[PDB]
DNA sequence: CGATCCTCTCGAT
RNA sequence: AUCGAGAGG
C-alpha cells in the first residue's frame, strides 16, 4: 500500500523485458490501475509522486508536510527544470512490441508499504481431518487444519438455488452424519444396539 | 553492408550510443529484449556458509553475493551445469570463490568483492574475477564486521540468463527512442495549452527533420531508425552486449528452423 | 407505458425482419382474418394454469390480462402491416416464438421464492448510504428514510419517528 | 530508539490503555423525554479523589 | 541494512558507490544532487537507491557481541 | 454491378466535432437542386475544405476473407483518391418524392438524399464509397 | 388413494430445471456405478454427458412423482415431459 | 510455494517439444504453430517478418496466459504455398538481417575510439 | 519564561487562538492562484497562537504526505495500515526472542516527508520503499 | 509501537463522533474502522 | 406536487396541484374533512391505513412503504419480491412483524421457529403442549440431515 | 445455530483472490497445492479405469494424481504411505479419491453471502501460484475486489451433487438476476474504459494489430472483415473489430439524446446481425443494464454463449488497450487559469448571498414561511446557496476538462468516477455536515477556538472552499474530518443493522415456495399468493416493455 | 431476548 | 478446550 489508503495485492509479476519502458530505459517496479483514483479522491498520492520525482532528480528531500504553501504548480515548475513534462507524464513504449503507447504514463517514485497478510500464511484447504470431540464436527482454524464454516447465510443461498441434495451432502457427508437406532414405540434413542 | 545499419554516436567502456537505421521495430525491440533477458553470464548460484558472526543473515549475505558482477568474457567456454555430466559441479561448468573476513581492527572492517578469491581451476579463460570499477579498487561492499565478527563462505558461480534471475543480466538499462517528432503519430500528447511547449524536445530531435505543418500526414511511413543506448554492468564489455545480443537472437531463430527439419 | 413483462416482442419482430429478409417495397401476403384471428388464437395458448375448471380458467385469464394488452397493442392489423411489414411466414414464426418464449418465462414449481425475495430485499439494503438523505438542503424535508425506516416497517413500529398525512 | 513506557510481565511487554471516564464532581442538567413525569434533572457525580 | 548491490529498477551497480558518496558529502562538501551525478547515477531509479538509503548496519554494529 | 449512384458535390460545411481524425462533411449536388449528402470522412487520410468540388460514387464490386492488396497484377475499380466499404441500414422516404439512404462505414456515417436512386440501392451488406479530386 | 389419474393432470407438461437436475444426477449416478447404458456413447465417457445424451434421445426410464400441497400426486414419465430450456 | 521453477520459462519438460503444427479447422491453407518455452521475443519478430511475405495472407501470434512461456502463431498463405515453408523463409530472412547488423556494428565499433 | 502555556479544552473555551503567527497577526492593506484560499483577519483579539496546526494529528497520521489533499477517510484508512507495514521495529531485533518479527531487507526513507517524521524517528527506522510506480492499464492483471 | 503507547479506550450521547473539543488533543484521523470506531482514540 | 393527468386531446400532461403535508396522524378525522379528496388521502403510517381502510389497503400501503425505502436509494427490486414479503405480514388478517414477536409466534414446526430466536423456550412449550412437528419446513430437514423439499427435493423420483 | 443451520465442513478451501483477464467467466483459478489437497470420490468404471490407474500411479504429490483407494468392505489405501502404492490393480466398483482436476464443478463464494449470486458453480482450472483467480466480470455478484479479499471453495462429493451445481448454480445460468430482472454481470474497469476508447470514430486500427486482435477471439470464423477504409490505407475501425466478438443475429437499438439514425455525436447504439453501425460502446451497452448486449445475448443466444461473450469482449479490448495504454496523473485534476478565476468568483458570490441573508436575518426583516423557524429557514437558505456554489463551481471545472482528460474519460466510459469526484478534486470540496445540519458549536458559541463567538459564516460552520488539489486549511481539515468520521460510524452501524434485518427476512420467508399448482405456500401449506408475483412468471424471464395503447393523444392513437 | 458474515493471530488460566 | 485481546475483508 501507498500512504493514502491504497490496499493492493500483486496480480502478476513481469520481468524487465515485458514491462513498459521509458526512452531513458526506466521501468516500473509497480503498476497501479488508473481506476483506483477518481472514486477514492486520494490526490495527495498523485502529488506525492510528483514531489518524490523532483526529490530523486534534485537529490533533496520532498516537503510533504500538510499546512504549507507547497503547490502542485510550484513542484511542476522544478520537474520541468529537469526536462520532464511538468505533470508527471512520460512517453512509454510497450515491452512486448517496442511500440510507443498512444497514452503517456504518469510515472515516478512513490513510497509503498509491504504489509502483513501474505497468501502463503493464509492458504488453507481441508478434505477430511481433525474432528471436534463433542460436536463430532470439523475443527476450527488453518492452524488446527480446520473445516471452513458453511454458515446459515450459505445454507440460505443453497435453498434459493434449489439444490436440496448439495445442501444435504454439505451437512451430512462433509461434517456430522451419524447412525442411530430408534424404538418404533417410544421413538427415542434408547435401543441397545448390540451389532454383530 | 546489405540490410540493418549502424552509426555509433558515443562509445565507452560501459555505454554505447548508436542508431539502428534500416531496421524493423520488431527486430529493434526483440534485440532490446534479448539484451535484457537472454545473454548468458557468470553469477554466484550457491553459498555454503561455514561462519557467520555478522549483523546480517546468511541468505541476506548469500543474496548480495549473487548480485556481485563476475567476469563473463569467456562464458561460452564454460558449460551450463545442467548439461555437464558431472555429479553437481566442476571446472567445466562452474567457478569457485572463497570469502574469509574477520574483524581484525577495533574499527569497522569492510568486506568487498575484492576479498572474494578464486579457488577453482580456471583453465586459462577470462572468467569469474569480480568486476571492479570503484576508483579505490575494492569493488562492491558485501558486508561490515565489528571485532569477534567473522565470515567464512564458499561460492559456486554458474552460467545463466536474466530470464531465470536478474543477477544474470549483463546490462543495466537500455535507452530506446524512435520518431522524436511524432511524425508517425504513435503517441497522442496529453496537454493543457500547447503539446509542443509542455513536452520537452527530444535529444534525438537534432538527428531528424521537423514535421513541417504545410504537409499532409504521412500515412504510409513505417518506424525505422532507432536511437539506442546500451549500458553494461561490466561482466561483459558493451560491444559484446550488442554482438552477443544479436547472436543469442540469431541462435534462437535458428533453433526453430532446426526444429522444423527435426519434426 | 414501460413495465416489466415477459417475452420481448420488439426483439421477436426485429428477429423475424432479419430471418426472412423483409423488404419495405413488396406488398405483404397477409389477410385481416390472418392477423386478427392469428393474434386472438395465440392469446388462448399463453398458458400459466391448466385445470379445466372455471376458477382456474378465470385465474389464468386474469394472470395474462396485462401481457395480452401488450400483445394486442403490438400485433394489431395496422402495426403488423404499416410498421412491421411482416409476411405470413414471418408472422406465423412470431406467433410460435411468443407461445414458446412465454411458456419458458413461467416460474418452475420448486423455486424457493421466499428466500429469493428475502435476499432480494436484504442485499440492496446493505448498499444503503445515509440514514438521513440528500434532502438536507431544505429544513421541511425531514422524513424517516433508509435503514431506520426499513427497521420501523419490518418491526411494525407503533411509534414511528416521522408520521405524515399527505392531503389531496 | 526504544521509548519505554511499557512493562515486562513474565517477559511480555504490556501497555496500559488510557481509560476514558466521565469527569466527576461536575454538575450537569438534562431535559427528560415526553412520557417521563420529571421535565428536567440536575445531576452531580460526587467523588473523593 | 547496507547499500543495495545494483538498483532494483535497472540493475546499475550501486553497492560500490556508498563510501564514495559519503566522502563526496563530508570531504568535498558537495550536495546530494551533484554528489549522485558525480558517481554517475543519472537516472532517478539509480538516484533513489543511494539517496533514500538508511544504513542501519552502523547501528547494529554498535551492539556489543 | 458496376455503379449504383455517381455525382459531383459542392462541400458547404466541414465539422470536426471533438474528433481529430474524422470530419462530418455537408454537400449538395452541382447538377440537381435537391440532392443532399452528409458524410463522415477521415481528413487525416484525405482532407476536405469548404467549397471543395468532389466526385462521389456508390458501387458494389471493386464475400470471402480479405486478402491484402498484393498489386502484383491487382487492378481495383478506383481512379479515385478515397475509398470506403460499408453497410446499408435505413431507407427513409422523406415524404412524397424525396427519399434518403443510410450507410455506416464501420461507424463512419453517410446520408444521401434526392429521388432517382430507386431501383439500385437495396438492403445490401454491400456498397463501396469512392471519392475523387 | 391418494394419486390423480393420467386424465385431468393440471401440472406442467414441461420438465422443471429442478426436475432435470435431479433426473441427470440420478442417471449420472447409475452410469458411474456400472449400470447399463440405453444409448450409443459416441466417443463419450462422462456419466453426466451420457445421462444428457440419454435425456436428449429420451431413453431415461424414470418417473417424477409431482406432489400437490393437499398430499395428492401426479406421475409424469421423463419420456412424456417436454424439455425446452 | 505454488511458484513454478524459473527454468520452466526456457527449458523443455517431459514430452514437451518446441513446435507443434496443428492444421486450422476453419480456414484453408492455414496452420497453428505452438512454440513452447518462448515469449514475445520470437513471436512478434517472426509474425512481423511473415507480414513482409507477399504470399502470406494472415500472420498473428498470442500468449494465451502469462504464467506459461508458450505462444501460438497462426499462418495463412496463398494457394500452393505451404505455411511451414513460409515460417522457414521468415526465419532465414531474420537470421540474414541479424548477420548484417552484427558485421555493421562490428565494423563501426572498430572505428570508435574509447 | 511564560512564552508558552499548557491549555485543556475547559480553558480553550475562554481563549482566542491564531493558527499562524505571521499570516495571523502583522497588518492589513496580487495572490498566488495555485495556493489554497485562506480566510481574512476578521477576529483580532488573540490570547494564544497554535504552535503548529499539523500537531492536531498523532503518530500514524503524522506519516501521511499531504493529508490536507486527501478525502477524510483515506487518512483514517492509512492510519490503520501503517501499523501493519514492515520495517525495522527496533535496532536490537537480532537480540530479542519474540513471537513473529518482520524485518524489511533494505528499508528506504521516504522521498516525501512530513516535518513530524523528525520526531517520529521515521527516516531512522523506515517501514516501506520508494518504488518507481506507473499508474497505467497494462495487461489488466 | 509509538501509536500503541498513545491509545485511548472509551467503554460502553454521541461518543463515536469527532467532537469539536478533540481539536489539538485527540487525532482526527486515527480510529479503528467499525466495532470501536470513535471509542478507541489516539492522542 | 407534480401530476401526470390526461388532457382533453388524450395525451398525458403535467398539471401542478396543491397538496398538504402533515407532522402527525389522525386519518379517521382528517379524511372526513370538507374540501379534501377522501379517495386519495395518504399516510406513511400503514398501521393507521390498516385500522381505517382495512387489511387490503394496509397491504397496499405496506408495499408502497417498503418500495419507497428501496426507491429513495436509487435502487430497484422486482415487485414480486416485496409483494411476497408484504403478503406474508398481511395473510394473518392484520400486521405480523418480521420479529420474534411476529412471524416466529406462528403455528409452524417447533424446530423451525427455534432456529430463529427464543430457541429453548420455543422447544420448552413444544414439549409442554406436546407439539407434533410436520417436518415440512426447510429448517427441520436441515436439523434432520435429510433432503429438504426444496426445488430438487420437492418431488419423488420413481422407476 | 452454530452446529445445525451452519457447521464446519470437509472438502473446503480458502485464499486471497486475484484478477484474471485470461480466465473464462465460469472458470475459477485453483492453486495446484489446493487441487492436490481436495479430492473427488470417483467410482471405477471401464470408461475411466485407464485414467484412474495412471492417476493412482501419479500419487498424492504429483498433481493429476490421487490420495486414497477405496475397495469393497470399505477399507482405505493411503497412497502417500502404502507399500502397495506402486502396485494397485484397480477393480470396478472401487473408489479413487482423485485430486480436483480441470473442469470439475466447484461451489465458489464470498462472505457475506446475502445473494444466491454470492455462491456459484465454477469450472476448475488448476494453476500455478497461491491465489484463487477469477474473471473480472464475476466480481460484482460476489462483491469482491482484490484489495486483500479471501474466497471460499467447496467440492461436491456425489454425482447428483456435481449435477446440481452445473445445472442450477453455474455462473452462466446466474448471469441474468431474478432480483432486479436485469443482468448481474457486465463489462468493468480497463475493459469498460478501453471499449469506449476503441469504439471512437477517431479510433482506426491497421493490418498488424487487426490480425492479432482477430486471432485473439477464439470463436473467430477466420474471415478477415473488409476494412471500412480501402484508399491510401486498408484501415479498420475499432467498432468493426469489436463487432467480431458479437455473435450473429444480435440486434440492439437505443437512442439517448442527440441520437438521430445519423448519430452526430456517436450517441445511443445500433447493432444489427451482431455488427455495430453507430454509437460508442460504454456502460449503457456493455454494463449490467436492463436492455444491454448481455440481457439481449443471454435471452437470444443462451447462458453459455453469453458467458463466452465476456471473454471474447475482454480478450480484444484488453489487448487493444494493452497496446494503446491508459494513465491518470495530477494534470487531470488541473483546471484552466481562467476556469479557476471563475470558480473562485462563483464561491465569492455565494459568500455575499449568505452574508446579505445573514444581515437580513439579524435585522428582523427575514419573514419565514408557515411551519418553520426564522432560524430553520436561514440555515436551509445558507445550506442551499453553498451547495449550489459547489455544484456550479464543479460544473465550471467539469466543462474545462478536455476529452483527453483521463478522469473525464473514466466518467465518459462509466468505469470509475462521477461529477462530485471531479468537483471536489478540482474546484471546491464543499460544505461538511454532521447529523444533517452543518458544523455545530461544540465550544460555547464556536465550532473551533480560532473563531469568535456566534459565527454562522460558511468558513465557520464547516464550508470547505478549497479543492483537494488546492488543499484544505487546518479548520477545513478538522471539519472535513468530523463529517468523514460520521460516514465511518454509520458505515459500521448500517452493516451490523442490515445484517440482522437480512436474517429475520430470510427466516420469515425460508419455507415459501411455488407448489405444483402455481400457488405460493409455507410449510403449513397456507396460501400466500395464488399465482407467484400475481402472474406466475419467473423474475429472470421478464423485462420493461412499452405498452403502446396507454400513452399518446387520441389523435395519434387513432392514426 | 435480540442486536452482520466469515476469516486470521496471540496470551493466559 | 475455555475466557480474553488484537486484527483482515
Ligand atoms: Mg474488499
Ligand atoms: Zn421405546
Ligand atoms: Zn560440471
Ligand atoms: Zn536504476
Amino acid at each position: 500500500a501507498s500512504r493514502h489508503g491504497q490496499k493492493g495485492t500483486i496480480g502478476i509479476t513481469y520481468r524487465r523485458e515485458d514491462m513498459p519502458f521509458t526512452a531513458e530505459g526506466i521501468v516500473p517496479d509497480l503498476i497501479i490501475n488508473p481506476h483506483a483514483i477518481p472514486s477514492r479522491m486520494t490526490v495527495a498520492h498523485l502529488i506525492e509522486c510528483l514531489l518524490s520525482k523532483v526529490a530523486a532528480l534534485s537529490g533533496n528531500e520532498g516537503d510533504a508536510s500538510p499546512f504549507t504553501d507547497i503547490t502542485v504548480e510550484g513542484i511542476s515548475k522544478l520537474l520541468r527544470e529537469h526536462g520532464y513534462q511538468s505533470r508527471g507524464f512520460e512517453v512509454m513504449y510497450n515491452g512486448h512490441t517496442g511500440k510507443k503507447l498512444m497514452a503517456q504514463i504518469f510515472f515516478g517514485p512513490t513510497y509503498y508499504q509491504r504489509l502483513r497478510h501474505m497468501v502463503d500464511d493464509k492458504i488453507h484447504a481441508r478434505a477430511r481431518g481433525p474432528m471436534q470431540v463433542l460436536t463430532r464436527q470439523p475443527v476450527e482454524g488453518r492452524s488446527r487444519d480446520g473445516g471452513l464454516r458453511f454458515g446459515e447465510m450459505e445454507r440460505d443461498c443453497m435453498i434459493a438455488h434449489g439444490a436440496a441434495s448439495f445442501l444435504k451432502e454439505r451437512l451430512m457427508e462433509a461434517s456430522d452424519a451419524f447412525r442411530v437406532h430408534i424404538c418404533g414405540i417410544c421413538g427415542l434413542m434408547t435401543v441397545i444396539a448390540k451389532l454383530n | 553492408e546489405e540490410g540493418p545499419q549502424v552509426k555509433i554516436r558515443e562509445a565507452s567502456k560501459d555505454n554505447v550510443d548508436f542508431i539502428l537505421s534500416n531496421v524493423d521495430l520488431a527486430m529493434a525491440n526483440s534485440l532490446r529484449r534479448v539484451m535484457i533477458a537472454e545473454i548468458p553470464t557468470l553469477a554466484i548460484d550457491s553459498v555454503e556458509v561455514e561462519t557467520n558472526t555478522t549483523v546480517l543473515a546468511d541468505e541476506f549475505i548469500a543474496h548480495r553475493l549473487g548480485l556481485i558482477p563476475l567476469q563473463s568474457m569467456d562464458i561460452e567456454q564454460l558449460e551450463y551445469s545442467r548439461d555437464c555430466f558431472c555429479e553437481d559441479h566442476c571446472d567445466k561448468c562452474s567457478v569457485v570463490l572463497t570469502l574469509q573476513a574477520f574483524g581484525e581492527s577495533e574499527s569497522t572492517t569492510n568486506v568487498y568483492s575484492k576479498d572474494l578469491v578464486i579457488v577453482s581451476n580456471l583453465m586459462g579463460r577470462n572468467i569469474g574475477h569480480p568486476i571492479i570499477q570503484d576508483k579505490e579498487g575494492n569493488g562492491v561492499l558485501i558486508c561490515k564486521l565489528r571485532k569477534g565478527q567473522e565470515l567464512k563462505l564458499t561460492c559456486v558461480a554458474k552460467k545463466g540468463i536474466a530470464k531465470e534471475h536478474a543477477k544474470w543480466g549483463p546490462a543495466a538499462a537500455i535507452e530506446f527512442e524512435y520518431d522524436p517528432w511524432n511524425k508517425l503519430k504513435h503517441t497522442d500528447y496529453w496537454y493543457e495549452q500547447d503539446s509542443a511547449k509542455e513536452w520537452p524536445q527530444s535529444k534525438n530531435c537534432e538527428y531528424e527533420d521537423p514535421p513541417n505543418e504545410g504537409d499532409p500526414f504521412d500515412y504510409k511511413a513505417q518506424a525505422d531508425t532507432f536511437y539506442m543506448n546500451v549500458e553494461s554492468v561490466g561482466s561483459i564489455p558493451v560491444d559484446q552486449v550488442v554482438v552477443r545480443g544479436i547472436d543469442t537472437l540469431q541462435k534462437k531463430v535458428a533453433s526453430i528452423l532446426l526444429a522444423l527439419t527435426q519434426m | 407505458a414501460n413495465w416489466p413483462l415477459p417475452v420481448n416482442i420488439r426483439r421477436i419482430i426485429q428477429n423475424a425482419q432479419q430471418t426472412f429478409h423483409i423488404d419495405h417495397t413488396k406488398p405483404s401476403d397477409l389477410t385481416i382474418k390472418d392477423i386478427v384471428l392469428g393474434v386472438k388464437d395465440l392469446q388462448e395458448n399463453l398458458l400459466v394454469l391448466r385445470g379445466k375448471n372455471e376458477i382456474i380458467q378465470n385465474a389464468q385469464r386474469d394472470a395474462v390480462t396485462l401481457f395480452c394488452c401488450l400483445l394486442r397493442s403490438r400485433l394489431a392489423t395496422r402495426r403488423v402491416l404499416q410498421e412491421y411489414r411482416l409476411t405470413k411466414q414471418a408472422f406465423d414464426w412470431v406467433l410460435s416464438n411468443i407461445e414458446a418464449q412465454f411458456l419458458r418465462s413461467v416460474v418452475h414449481p420448486g423455486e424457493m421464492v421466499g428466500v429469493l425475495a428475502a435476499q432480494s430485499i436484504g442485499e440492496p439494503a446493505t448498499q444503503m448510504t445515509l440514514n438521513t438523505f440528500h434532502f438536507a438542503g431544505v429544513a421541511s424535508k425531514k422524513v424517516t428514510s433508509g435503514v431506520p425506516r426499513l427497521k420501523e416497517i419490518l418491526n411494525v413500529a407503533k411509534n414511528m419517528k416521522t408520521p405524515s398525512l399527505t392531503v389531496y | 530508539f526504544d521509548m519505554g513506557g511499557y512493562f515486562i510481565i513474565n517477559g511480555s511487554e504490556k501497555v496500559l490503555i488510557a481509560q476514558e471516564r466521565s469527569a466527576g464532581n461536575i454538575v450537569q442538567v438534562f431535559k427528560k423525554a415526553a412520557p417521563s413525569p420529571i421535565s428536567h434533572v440536575a445531576e452531580i457525580r460526587s467523588a473523593l479523589e | 541494512m547496507i547499500v543495495p548491490v545494483r538498483c532494483f529498477s535497472c540493475g546499475k551497480v550501486v553497492g560500490d558507490k556508498w563510501e564514495s558518496y559519503l566522502n563526496l558529502l563530508q570531504e568535498d562538501e558537495l550536495d546530494e544532487g551533484t554528489a549522485l551525478s558525480r558517481l554517475g547515477l543519472k537516472r532517478y531509479c539509480c538516484r533513489r537507491m543511494i539517496l533514500t538509503h538508511v544504513d542501519l548496519i552502523e547501528k547494529f554494529l554498535r551492539y556489543n557481541p | 454491378s458496376n455503379t449504383l449512384f455517381d455525382d459531383i458535390f459542392q462541400v458547404s460545411e466541414v465539422d470536426p466535432g471533438r474528433y481529430n481524425k474524422v470530419c462530418r462533411i455537408e454537400a449538395a449536388s452541382t447538377t440537381q437542386d435537391q440532392c443532399k449528402l452528409t458524410l463522415d470522412i477521415n481528413v487525416e487520410l484525405f482532407p476536405v475544405a469548404a467549397q471543395d468540388s468532389l466526385t462521389v460514387t456508390i458501387a458494389s464490386s471493386l464475400t470471402r476473407s480479405w486478402r491484402p492488396p498484393q498489386a502484383g497484377d491487382r487492378s481495383l475499380a478506383d481512379d479515385y483518391d478515397y475509398v470506403m466499404y460499408g453497410t446499408a441500414y435505413k431507407f427513409e422516404e422523406v415524404s412524397k418524392d424525396l427519399i434518403a439512404v443510410y450507410y455506416s462505414f464501420g461507424g463512419l456515417l453517410m446520408r444521401l438524399e434526392g429521388n432517382y436512386r430507386n431501383l439500385n440501392n437495396l438492403k445490401q451488406e454491400n456498397a463501396y464509397l469512392l471519392i475523387r479530386r | 388413494e391418494k394419486a390423480i389419474p393420467k386424465d385431468q393432470r393440471a401440472t406442467t407438461p414441461y420438465m422443471t430445471k429442478y426436475e432435470r437436475a435431479r433426473i441427470l444426477g440420478t442417471r449420472a449416478l447409475q452410469i458411474s456405478m456400472n449400470a447399463p447404458v440405453f444409448v450409443d456413447l459416441e466417443g463419450e465417457t462422462d456419466p453426466l454427458r451420457i445421462a444428457m445424451k440419454e435425456l436428449a434421445e429420451k431413453k431415461i426410464p424414470l418417473v417424477i412423482r409431482r406432489y400437490l400441497p393437499d398430499g395428492s400426486f401426479e406421475d409424469w414419465s421423463v419420456e412424456e415431459l417436454i424439455v425446452d430450456l | 510455494m505454488n511458484a513454478p521453477d524459473r527454468f520452466e520459462l526456457f527449458l523443455l519438460g517431459e514430452g514437451e517439444s518446441k513446435l507443434k503444427i496443428d492444421p486450422d479447422t476453419k480456414a484453408p491453407n492455414a496452420v497453428v504453430i505452438t512454440f513452447e518455452k518462448e515469449d514475445h521475443t520470437l513471436g512478434n519478430l517472426i509474425r512481423a517478418e511473415l507480414l513482409n511475405d507477399r504470399k502470406v495472407l494472415f500472420a498473428a501470434y498470442k500468449v494465451e496466459h502469462p504464467f506459461f512461456a508458450r505462444f501460438k502463431l497462426r499462418i495463412q498463405t496463398t494457394e500452393g504455398y505451404d505455411p511451414k515453408d513460409a515460417l522457414k523463409n521468415a526465419c532465414n530472412s531474420i537470421i540474414n538481417k541479424l548477420g548484417a547488423l552484427k558485421t555493421n556494428f562490428e565494423t563501426e565499433w572498430n572505428l570508435q575510439t574509447l | 519564561e511564560g512564552l508558552v502555556e499548557y491549555i485543556d479544552a475547559e480553558e480553550e473555551e475562554s481563549i482566542l487562538i491564531a493558527m499562524q503567527p505571521e499570516d495571523l497577526e502583522p497588518a492589513e492593506a496580487d495572490v498566488d492562484p495555485a495556493k489554497r484560499i485562506r480566510v481574512s483577519h476578521h477576529a483580532t483579539t488573540f490570547t494564544h497562537c497554535e504552535i503548529h496546526p499539523s500537531m492536531i494529528l498523532g503518530v500514524a497520521a503524522s506519516i501521511i504526505p499531504f493529508p490536507d489533499h486527501n478525502q477524510s477517510p483515506r487518512n483514517t484508512y492509512q492510519s490503520a495500515m501503517g501499523k501493519q507495514a514492515m520495517g525495522v521495529f527496533l535496532t536490537n531485533y537480532n537480540v530479542r526472542m519474540d513471537t513473529m518479527a518482520n524485518i524489511l531487507y533494505y528499508p528506504q526513507k521516504p522521498l516525501g516527508t512530513t516535518r513530524a517524521m523528525e520526531y517520529l524517528k521515521f527516516r531512522e527506522l523506515p517501514a516501506g520503499q520508494n518504488a518507481i510506480v506507473a499508474i497505467a492499464c497494462y495487461s489488466g492483471y | 509501537t509509538l501509536s500503541h503507547l498513545r491509545r485511548t479506550n472509551t467503554p460502553i450521547a454521541k461518543p463515536r463522533q469527532l467532537h469539536n473539543t478533540h481539536w489539538g488533543l485527540v487525532c482526527p484521523a486515527e480510529t479503528p474502522e467499525g466495532q470501536a470506531c470513535g471509542l478507541v482514540k489516539n492522542l | 406536487y407534480d401530476r401526470k393527468v390526461p388532457s382533453p386531446t388524450g395525451e398525458y400532461v403535467k398539471e401542478p396541484e396543491w397538496v398538504l403535508e402533515t407532522d402527525g396522524v389522525n386519518l379517521s378525522e382528517v379524511m372526513t374533512v370538507p374540501g379534501i379528496d377522501p379517495t386519495r388521502i395518504y399516510t406513511n403510517s400503514f398501521i393507521d391505513i390498516m385500522e381505517v381502510l382495512g387489511i387490503e389497503a394496509g397491504r397496499a400501503a405496506l408495499y408502497k412503504e417498503v418500495y419507497n425505502v428501496i426507491a429513495s436509494d436509487g435502487s430497484y427490486v422486482n415487485y414480486r419480491h416485496m409483494a411476497l414479503l408484504v403478503d406474508v405480514m398481511t395473510t394473518q388478517g392484520g400486521l405480523t412483524s418480521v420479529t420474534r414477536h411476529g412471524f416466529n409466534r406462528s403455528n409452524t414446526g417447533a424446530l423451525m421457529r427455534c432456529s430463529f430466536e427464543e430457541t429453548v423456550e420455543i422447544l420448552f412449550e413444544a414439549g409442554a403442549s406436546a407439539e407434533l412437528d410436520d417436518c415440512r419446513g426447510v429448517s427441520e430437514n436441515v436439523i434432520l440431515g435429510q433432503m429438504a423439499p426444496i426445488g430438487t427435493g420437492a418431488f419423488d423420483v420413481m422407476i | 445455530r452454530g452446529n445445525l443451520m451452519g457447521k464446519r465442513v470437509d472438502f473446503s478451501a480458502r485464499t486471497v483472490i486475484s484478477g484474471d483477464p485470461n480466465l473464462e467467466l465460469d472458470q475459477v483459478g485453483v492453486p495446484k497445492s489446493i487441487a492436490k489437497t481436495l479430492t473427488y470420490p470417483e467410482v471405477v468404471t471401464p470408461y475411466n479405469i485407464d485414467r484412474l490407474t495412471q492417476l493412482v500411479r501419479n500419487g498424492p504429490n504429483e498433481h493429476p494424481g490421487a490420495k486414497y483407494v477405496i475397495r469393497d468392505s470399505g477399507d482405505r489405501i493411503d497412497l502417500r504411505y502404502s507399500k502397495r502404492a506402486g502396485d494397485i490393480q484397480l477393480q470396478y466398483g472401487w473408489k479413487v479419491e482423485r485430486h480436483i482436476m480441470d473442469n470439475d464443478p466447484v461451489l465458489f463464494n464470498r462472505q457475506p453471502s446475502l445473494h444466491k449470486m454470492s455462491m456459484m458453480a465454477h469450472r476448475v482450472k488448476v494453476i500455478p501460484y497461491s491465489t484463487f483467480r477469477l474473471n473480472l466480470s464475476v466480481t460484482s455478484p460476489y462483491n469482491a475486489d482484490f484489495d486483500g479479499d479471501e474466497m471460499n471453495l467447496h467440492v461436491p462429493q456425489s454425482e447428483e451433487t456435481r449435477a446440481e451445481l452445473s445445472q442450477l448454480c453455474a455462473v452462466p445460468l446466474q448471469i441474468v438476476s431474478p432480483q432486479s430482472n436485469k443482468p448481474c454481470m457486465g463489462i468493468v474497469q480497463d475493459t469498460l474504459c478501453g471499449i469506449r476508447k476503441l469504439t471512437l470514430r477517431d479510433t482506426f486500427i491497421e493490418l498488424d494489430q487487426v490480425l492479432n486482435m482477430l486471432y485473439w477471439v477464439p470463436d473467430w470464423d477466420g474471415v478477415i472483415p473488409t476494412p471500412a477504409i480501402i484508399k491510401p490505407k486498408p484501415l479498420w475501425s475499432g467498432k468493426q473489430i469489436l463487432s467480431v466478438a458479437i455473435p450473429n443475429g444480435i440486434h440492439l437499438q437505443r437512442f439517448d439524446e442527440g441520437t438521430t439514425l445519423l448519430s452526430p455525436k456517436d450517441n445511443g447504439m445500433l447493432i444489427i446481425d451482431g455488427q455495430i453501425i453507430f454509437g460508442v460502446v460504454e456502460k449503457k451497452t456493455v454494463g449490467s443494464s436492463n436492455g444491454g448486449l448481455i440481457h439481449v445475448v443471454t435471452r437470444e443466444k443462451g447462458p453459455q454463449v453469453c458467458a463466452k461473450l465476456f471473454g471474447n469482449i475482454q480478450k480484444v479490448v484488453n489487448f487493444w488497450l494493452l497496446h494503446n495504454g491508459f494513465s491518470t496523473g495530477i494534470g487531470d485534476t488541473i483546471a484552466d487559469g481562467p476556469t479557476m478565476r471563475e470558480i473562485t468568483e462563483t464561491i465569492a458570490e455565494a459568500k455575499k448571498k449568505v452574508l446579505d441573508v445573514t444581515k437580513e436575518a439579524q435585522a428582523n426583516l427575514l419573514t419565514a414561511k408557515h411551519g418553520m423557524t426564522l432560524r430553520e429557514s436561514f440555515e436551509d437558505n445558507v445550506v442551499r446557496f453553498l451547495n449550489e456554489a459547489r455544484d456550479k463551481a464543479g460544473r465550471l471545472a467539469e466543462v474545462n476538462l478536455k476529452d483527453l482528460n483521463n478522469v473525464k474519460q473514466m466518467v465518459m466510459a462509466g468505469s470509475k468516477g462521477s461529477f462530485i469526484n471531479i468537483a471536489q478534486m478540482s474546484a471546491c470540496v464543499g460544505q461538511q455536515s454532521v447529523e444533517g445540519k452543518r458544523i455545530a458549536f461544540g465550544f460555547v458559541d464556536r465550532t473551533l477556538p480560532h473563531f469568535s463567538k456566534d459565527d454562522y459564516s460558511p468558513e465557520s460552520k464547516g464550508f470547505v472552499e478549497n479543492s483537494y488539489l488546492r488543499g484544505l486549511t487546518p479548520q477545513e481539515f478538522f471539519f472535513h474530518a468530523m463529517g468523514g468520521r460520521e460516514g465511518l460510524i454509520d458505515t459500521a452501524v448500517k452493516t451490523a443493522e442490515t445484517g440482522y434485518i437480512q436474517r429475520r427476512l430470510v427466516k420469515a420467508l425460508e419455507d415459501i415456495m411455488v407448489h405444483y399448482d402455481n400457488t405460493t405456500r409455507n410449510s403449513l401449506g397456507n396460501v400466500i399468493q395464488f399465482i407467484y408475483g400475481e402472474d406466475g412468471m419467473d423474475a429472470a424471464h421478464i423485462e420493461k416493455q412499452s405498452l403502446d395503447t396507454i400513452g399518446g393523444s387520441d389523435a395519434a392513437f387513432e392514426k
